[PDB]
């Protein structure tokens, strides 16, 4: 059991530990425990979650939790504060004052309340004055973009991006482009126009996309299309149908997405696990939505693309056990039409579909059923679930009679199993065991009907796996593949090449290779879906060194394996990933006797991997990655991840793999890719950024994004990784451009980069450990942060400068000595709080570093040029000073002749 | 010094 009470303390403590993500969750979760008979026990909480939320930028929340607390006590200065603090952030300074103001007089003195009000004051002033300044900025383009009045595409387009830029650029500008809904009908018009260029339309959706990231605005959007609520919810979803190009659909879905995020106060990209109360509040809308996205899971009128979407849309927002809606939805979804009907799809194909479907439509339904599975937890549940997939398998099977028509059913019950196997595999394998399936397997497998012929050779190819208990139906099935293999019908031949390729120890390991080879290689002739398997096959023949070498050995197999991805898209991910991931050895394995003789395979061990990775990344290998990379897979990502990570460890390579959407991908990977996915993808990011110019790799704010990762990847500093590769990055990042360092800082990441300094046997990881900080304090924020305070910093920018038994560590803390000197308060914290200061100043004085005896003589010269109690000090050091005064090469006499200057 | 500077919960 658990008590309302204590649980809070758990969060209270979290708030203090700095896990607001936790705190938020803990409080909210705690809040659930109590009720409306434990009065005071609650308000306290709203107040506190609001604290954390405010800390995690959940402003709309902070505010709502805040006010939810005042609900009890008018006073609650704690609340009024946070609220106004939040409100002012939502760009709404108005009542931001009346809270902060009222707060102040409740807690008469409070450097905080005051600090805010000072701000809010300068705020309400530049309010009306400034809003009607934007409003115009807006209405001026609202003409160009929408309201007719604009000439030539180009401009109408630009005028849009602006609204978009201006839209998300500030919580304010958003409300500004929203123009109180004016935006909706204008965007809808671009949608409804048949001719309007796609991009135009997409861009205009993306403006709206953003606008509705606001729960209230969004929740308005949903209901705003018809007096009858339910009807409106239809309209929104069904927007993705108006048109039907890849992007138009995609860009649209997000709109639907927002509706979820808004409805249950959740956001998967922020890790904002839904507030149980909100969802529960406006629950009625969450019903209507799913219901609709579900009912269109089958409407034959609903396109394919759109279909695939309502599935992912379904996936991402229903699985409570994963960034989803609260618990309980996923259940009533299987307890009713949902599951069954989500299965009804699992048994469809592009060659027999009761409602539009595409080659890709499977993946989406696999993983999606796989998660609906996982998102079940309870036994009482898992039961009611299998006691359904089963109630399905029955009705479906007991209808597979042998006859022209009935045969349809075997294709269904068949595919229905090829999926169920790729998805919730357990419920799937635990299905082909009731061999009542194996006969039909044969029946069709031997008939004349090329289809049943092939999709039977695939209902097995898709049952290979690992263990047994299922090698029952495999027993007879493998041979069958051998027979079907002979077939002249390519489709049935290939679909047989797999499995018979996916086993191993006519079927020679090489044989099966030369097969998928010409099978594939044969571009112009053999179709695409044919080679989708030829790719899958070869893929299994890539876990053996020998073959790996053979593959890459032939250009045409790369030039084409690429060309395929550049067309098959997310249909060759799991596969082409394992091909690109295995020839690079991107896979990691845990690390009297012997067995070292077998760990050989020189084609695997040694820089023989590089041989491959080289001419491999030569033949696309990257363009191919970005290609079949769009796929909420998880592992496929993780695959292209290591396929990149292990691609950017060769220098001259990343020189182009950067120009081939490199930075983009592994970056996307950061968010999308699961587990090691992000992890290994980020290392790729960091291990790409180094001997690379940040101007030609991280422009357009690409930078700002490339921080949360390699500033969270540093955290793991107990040892390992490319923490160092992550330094030459933040070093080549915080360097040119302020804003950059801004994040690096806001990252709450300094407590760690501040230790690549505190090292001994780590010369290298310290070399940049400093070169970074030079470009970090390189512009206030952290400059005034390192001087005034009184935290033993300056103590080292001086030692390191002199302590040059190596170098670098100097040149870094040297120009980090000269520029930190020009500040007066600096010359203070030192001299008085820097014992044996001369001795140090002495070494660095002319220390044979033909550089530090210039950055030292400057960070030394200016220590006296400012403040005279220091200008005095001529004890021992003032000697060397005179030194440089001849034709002794090293121009270090520069900051040298400057040291003397401070004598006047 | 402390934390009652309402940067603390309760």
């Amino acid at each position: 059991v658990q008590t309302a009470e204590e649980i809070r303390d758990e969060g209270n403590a979290a708030v203090k530990d700095q896990d607001y993500i936790k705190a938020d969750e803990l409080y909210t979760e705690a809040l659930q425990l109590t009720t409306d008979e434990d009065k005071a026990l609650r308000p306290v909480l709203y107040r506190n979650r609001a604290m954390a939320r405010l800390k995690r930028d959940d402003f709309e929340g902070a505010q709502s939790d805040c006010t939810k607390a005042l609900e009890f006590d008018g006073a609650d200065v704690k609340a009024l504060f946070r609220r106004s603090l939040a409100r002012e952030q939502l760009g709404n300074v108005g009542p931001a004052f009346q809270d902060a103001k009222e707060a102040l007089r409740l807690s008469p003195n409070d450097k905080g309340i005051v600090e805010v009000l000072q701000r809010l004051v300068k705020a309400n002033n530049d309010k009306i004055k400034q809003t009607t300044s934007l409003a115009n900025k807006v209405t001026d383009m609202e003409k160009l973009a929408f309201r007719g009045e604009a000439k030539d595409t180009e401009q109408k387009m630009t005028a849009l991006n602006n609204l978009l830029v201006l839209c998300r650029e500030s919580e304010s500008g958003a409300t500004g482009v929203w123009n109180q809904g004016a935006l909706v009908p204008f965007v809808l018009n671009l949608i409804n126009d048949a001719s309007e260029n796609e991009e135009v339309t997409v861009t205009a959706i993306r403006i709206l996309d953003e606008t509705i990231k606001n729960s209230v605005r969004c929740m308005k959007f949903l209901a705003m299309h018809d007096p009858d609520g339910p009807k409106s919810v239809r309209f929104v979803c069904r927007l993705m149908c108006k048109k039907s190009t890849k992007d138009f659909v995609d860009a649209t879905g997000i709109l639907v997405q927002r509706v979820f995020n808004a409805m249950a106060k959740m956001d998967r990209q922020k890790e904002m696990k839904p507030d149980p109360e909100v969802a529960e509040a406006n629950k009625i809308w969450i019903i209507r939505v799913l219901l609709e996205l579900q009912e269109m899971l089958q409407d034959p009128k609903v396109g394919a693309v759109q279909r695939e979407t309502c599935i992912d849309l379904f996936l991402k927002n229903l699985m409570h056990m994963d960034g989803g809606i609260p618990r309980g939805w996923s259940w009533k979804f299987v307890e009713e039409r949902g599951l069954l009907a989500l299965l009804d799809v699992a048994s469809q194909i592009p060659e027999l579909c009761e409602y539009p479907v595409s080659a890709e439509t499977r993946q989406h339904v696999a993983i999606c059923l796989q998660r609906l599975e996982e998102d079940m937890v309870f036994d009482t549940k898992r039961t009611i679930f299998k006691e359904k997939v089963d109630m399905f398998f029955n009705a479906l099977i007991s209808r597979c009679t042998n006859d022209d028509e009935g045969h349809k059913y075997r294709i269904k019950l068949s595919c229905f199993l090829i999926t169920m196997l790729q998805g919730p595999v357990d419920i799937g394998i635990n299905l082909i065991t009731n061999d009542q399936l194996t006969p039909i397997m044969l029946e069709m497998a031997a008939s004349q009907d090329h289809l049943m012929q092939g999709i039977a050779a695939e209902l097995i190819v898709a049952t290979v796996s690992k263990h047994e208990r299922a090698i029952n139906m495999l027993k007879v099935g493998i041979p069958v593949l051998r027979a079907l293999y002979d077939s002249e019908d390519p489709t049935v031949k290939v679909r047989a090449l797999v499995g018979l390729c996916k086993i191993g120890a006519e079927e020679a390991v090489i044989s099966l290779a030369k097969t998928c080879k010409k099978f594939l290689l044969e571009t112009e002739k053999y179709s695409v879906d044919i080679r989708r398997y030829a790719c899958e096959g070869l893929s299994y023949l890539s876990l053996d060194a020998d073959v790996k070498e053979w593959i890459v050995d032939d250009s045409l197999l790369l030039k084409a394996l690429v060309l395929l991805a550049k067309k098959a898209g997310a249909l060759c991910v799991y596969t082409l990933a394992t091909i690109y991931a295995n020839l690079s050895n991107a896979f990691e394995k845990p690390k009297f006797a012997k067995h070292h003789v077998p760990e050989t395979h020189p084609k695997d061990t040694e820089e023989y991997v590089e041989k491959r990775v080289r001419a491999l990344v030569e033949e696309g290998a990257v363009p191919a990655c970005v290609a079949v990379s769009k796929t909420e897979s998880k592992n496929a990502l993780e695959l292209i991840a290591r396929s990149l990570l292990a691609f950017a460890e060769y220098e001259d390579l990343r020189g182009r793999i950067i120009a081939e959407g490199g930075t983009v991908l592994c970056l996307r990977l950061t968010k999308e890719a699961s587990g090691e996915g992000k992890i290994k993808a980020g290392h790729a990011i960091a291990k790409l950024g180094a001997k690379a110019d940040p101007m030609i790799s991280f422009p357009g704010q690409r930078a700002y994004e490339v921080v949360k990762p390699l500033c969270d990847l540093l955290h793991p500093d107990v040892e390992g990784k490319a923490n160092y590769d992550s330094l030459l990055t933040l070093t080549n990042l915080a360097s040119v451009s302020d804003s950059i360092r801004g994040r690096i800082l806001k990252e709450k990441a300094i407590p760690k980069i501040e230790e690549f300094w505190f090292m001994t046997d780590h010369e290298h990881l310290r070399a940049a450990a400093a070169e970074l900080l030079l470009n970090l304090l390189f512009f206030e924020k952290f400059y005034e942060e390192t001087v005034a305070p009184g935290t033993d910093r300056l103590k080292l920018w001086v030692l390191y400068s002199a302590e040059v038994e190596e170098e670098r560590l100097s040149r870094a803390s040297a120009a980090g000595f000269a520029i930190l000197t020009e500040d007066e308060n600096a010359c203070a914290r030192i001299m008085d709080e820097i014992k044996s200061w001369p001795e140090v100043f002495k070494d660095i004085a002319m220390h044979e570093d033909a550089e530090t005896q210039r950055r030292g003589l400057m960070g030394i010269a200016n220590i006296m040029h400012s403040s005279n109690k220091l200008c005095s000090e001529i004890v021992s050091s003032e000697v060397f000073r005179v030194l440089v005064a001849v034709t002794k090469l090293g121009t270090i006499n520069q900051e040298r002749a400057g040291s003397t200057e401070q004598a006047k | 010094a402390g934390g009652p500077t309402i940067e603390e919960v309760d």
